[PDB]
RNA sequence: AGAGUGUAGCUUAAAAGCACCCAACUUACACUUAGGAGAUUCAAUUGACGCUCUGA
RNA sequence: ACCUCGGAGCAGAACCCAACCUCCGAGCAGUACAUGCUAAGACUUCACCAGUCAAAGCGAACCUCAAUUGAUCCA
């Protein structure tokens, strides 16, 4: 018996007999970037990602660019391969064209959105600019999936954004200890009139991250809101844990996420300090256990099986001696 | 045809390992590891094991 | 042995040439075709 | 010989099991599912089984399958059987170890 | 004290928290084919008539960072956007996103032509001279 | 005089992908690597500048 | 002539099964000298014997394909 296909199957369109006049791939890197179409296409069989799933603008963009090909400099470098760019230059151009939705991507796939709105997501438009003061002379940045040590995250972090009122929140959305879901806010500031941010309202003072030991690597988020109209809001964990999702359903109507800027930080000695000095608490020590071997259920005569079978299963690997 | 050879460690220790090779062809020196010196060493045919 | 400034030239040859020769190409097959 | 497939789809499968033995390539390793060299396909995983249909990308040092492939007509793509083991368990948990 | 209630199993929400640590799993399997799936992030550049493209990409198929002379902000800078030169600053570039999104691992599954290729050369310098290094490191068992 | 109207050769692409060409490897082709050129006809969805068809 | 092993008729599609018969082949060769040591979990010619694959780990680098074979005792 056959079934007939359930849809059109692969390569039937295009099953000629004319294979002769038919152009074939004549390069592997066709056929490559073909299967790879194919493979993106939905199918009706089984597969694998079912189991494991302005115009000013454009004038000027061409007549800089009909410039820099008629310099003869230019020209000249790029056929010795010796031309370089200008990596700041580059990054600004990018972060007020297109960078909202690069950082979006990037919150998607560090899944802020599925871990603080619950999927539901927007675009960073304000490129928001956050650095934690190392020392005095310098400033490690906290850009969209950086990575910053607690000790470096130990005091608040300067904020600047070209915009003008907001808000900015800090949120560790997976350094909670007792609940899986909810999450522990460092800092909030409310009402910032336009750029200067010392004239925020402090709802909740500063935290420094606390991941604790063994406990992996701790994503934290600033978000930053355009805000309306001010609204009155409202060392202790208990008040400390929220959830992200009903607070912003609580302030959404005068309250648009437009700044993103998140990182990871890991276990330091800065944590140690943060869970003894003012936390007051035991710091927790967690250990990536993983689970116990799987071995079959043992067989009265395991035939044909080495001597280590028996050392398989026992659990003291030292001498026992019974009633004796 | 080929012969099977005992090909004998060059570190001092009493380690060997048998090989084929054409009885036609010179005899054989051969970088091997070593489990007791746990380190390549050199080895050299001593004798013909047997024809095959 | 060669300086910098006959390679700059080859290059150029070597450009303009394409050009030509696209143009070339361009109207035989216009030709062609019409 | 007695040859085949050990593990039909949705067979729970330890990480080792052999899933399908075979002489040529009948079905071909997917997700988590190791070859040996005699073209077992064994599980990597600890997990289900899946058997899916995939596009065939051969490596190109297969100089046959490039050669196959490339005598092949510009809309066309080869599909193959593969095995895939989806894994049912995490890695590991953290644990709390000590309150220091 | 009600502060040191901690839940006995932590559980982190991070993707890449166990990728990080080395002890996410990869695909292991996929040795007849190509590329293959064993890796957490994979370099895949995509060499266009016109333009040169580069991405970094999860290996369950999400695009993480990408850098396409496409861009304005990038196409704004350099004479042909499909040589060398491109390719060069394309990957720095790429190199620079990658270490401000925290991607310091990666693997590249060139084709024997893409390797020998001067263009993908200088990427791959790029790349390194960056810091992205592109070989990731062994699965803890 | 009337109709269809309109992105470089093609695109139920939105300034992109295929196309296309030479330089080297090929007897040669092909592949590959290096390079090359390219368009949304003009004014405010609308009118008129260019093409195809229907007539004299 | 044959007695062991591999392939086809040959199970139309999981496995195994057509003995007798028609046949076609093997009793190797080539490479390498980590072709080292260990070890979860599995397959298995319908028993056993025997024969296969193999994660992880140590240590290193950064097998091949049809069969190609033989137990104990004893030297
Ligand atoms: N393993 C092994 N044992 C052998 C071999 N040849 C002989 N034997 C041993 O000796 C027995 C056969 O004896 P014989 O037939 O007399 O052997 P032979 O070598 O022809 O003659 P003798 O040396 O006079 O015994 C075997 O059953 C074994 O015990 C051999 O090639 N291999
Ligand atoms: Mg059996």
């Amino acid at each position: 018996r056959r079934t007939p296909p359930l849809g059109p199957m692969p390569n039937s369109d295009i099953d000629l007999s004319n294979l002769e006049r038919l152009e074939k791939y004549r390069s592997f890197d066709r056929y490559r970037r073909r299967a790879e179409q194919e493979a993106q296409a939905p199918h009706w069989w089984r597969t694998y990602r079912e189991y494991f799933g302005r115009t000013q603008q454009l004038l000027e963009r061409k007549q800089a660019i009909q410039e820099l090909r008629a310099n003869v400099e230019e020209e000249r470098a790029a056929r010795l391969r010796t031309a370089s760019v200008p990596l700041d230059a580059v990054r600004a151009e990018w972060e007020r064209t297109c960078g909202p939705y690069h950082k979006q991507r990037l919150a998607e796939y560090y899944g802020l959105y599925r871990d603080l709105f619950h999927g539901a997501t927007f675009v960073p438009r304000v490129p928001l600019h956050v650095a934690y003061a190392v020392g005095e002379d310098d400033l490690m940045p906290v850009y969209c999936g950086n990575e910053v040590t607690p000790t470096e995250a130990a005091q608040a972090p300067e904020v600047t954004y070209e915009a003008e009122l907001w808000t900015l929140l800090l949120t560790s959305l997976d350094g909670h200890l007792l609940e899986p879901d909810a999450e522990y806010l460092h800092w909030l500031l409310t009402n910032i009139p336009g750029n200067r941010v010392a004239e925020g309202q402090v709802t909740c003072p500063y935290l420094p991250p606390f991941p604790a030991r063994g406990s992996g690597i701790h994503r934290l988020a600033f978000l930053l809101f355009k805000q309306d109209q001010p609204i009155d809001f409202s060392y202790q964990l208990a008040q400390r844990t929220f959830r992200t999702f009903d607070f912003y359903k609580k302030h959404q109507e005068t309250m648009t996420p437009a700044g993103l800027s998140f990182f990871q930080c890991r276990w330091d000695d800065s944590v140690t300090y943060i869970f003894h000095q003012l936390l007051d608490m035991r710091e927790p020590v967690f250990e990536f256990v993983r689970p116990p071997p799987y071995h079959p259920k043992q067989k009265r005569f395991p035939h044909r099986q080495p001597l280590r079978y028996l050392d398989r299963y026992r659990d003291s690997h030292e001498p026992t001696y019974g009633i004796y | 045809k080929n012969i099977l050879v005992r090909m004998v460690s060059e570190a001092g220790t009493g380690f060997c390992f048998n090989t084929k090779r054409n009885r036609l062809r010179e005899k054989l020196t051969l970088l091997h590891y070593d489990p007791v010196v746990k380190q390549r060493v050199l080895f050299v045919e001593k004798k013909k094991i047997r024809s095959l | 042995e060669l300086t910098f400034e006959e390679t700059e030239r080859r290059a150029l040859l070597l450009k303009k040439w394409s050009l030509y020769k696209q143009q070339e190409r361009k109207m035989e097959r216009d030709t062609i075709r019409a | 010989r007695r040859q085949g497939i050990k593990k039909m789809e949705g067979h729970y499968v330890h990480a080792g099991n052999i899933i399908a033995t075979q002489r040529h390539f009948r079905w071909h390793p997917g997700a988590h599912v190791g070859v040996g060299k005699n073209k077992c396909l064994y599980a990597l995983e600890e997990g289900i089984v899946r058997y899916t249909k995939e596009v065939y990308v051969p490596h190109p040092r297969n100089t046959e399958a490039v050669d196959l492939i490339t005598r092949l007509p510009k809309g066309a793509v080869l599909y193959k059987t593969f095995v895939h083991v989806v894994p049912a368990k995490p890695e590991g948990t953290f644990k709390l170890v000590a309150m220091l | 004290v009600e502060n040191e209630a901690v839940a006995p199993e932590f559980t982190n929400r991070n993707p890449r928290n166990l990728e990080l640590l080395s002890v996410a799993r990869k695909e292991r399997g996929w040795r007849t084919v190509f590329p293959s799936r064993e890796f957490w992030h994979r370099l895949r550049v995509i060499r266009t008539q016109h333009h040169v493209e580069a991405l970094v990409e999860h290996q369950n198929g999400k695009v993480v960072v990408s850098a396409s002379t496409r861009e304005w902000a990038i196409k704004k800078h350099l004479y042909s956007t499909r040589n060398v030169v491109a390719c060069e600053s394309i990957g720095r570039v790429l190199a620079q996103r990658c270490l401000e999104a925290g991607i310091n691992f990666m693997v590249y599954q060139p084709t024997p032509w893409e390797a020998a290729s001067d263009s993908m050369k200088r990427l791959q310098s790029a790349m390194t001279e960056g810091g992205v290094v592109l070989r990731e490191p062994q699965r803890i068992y």
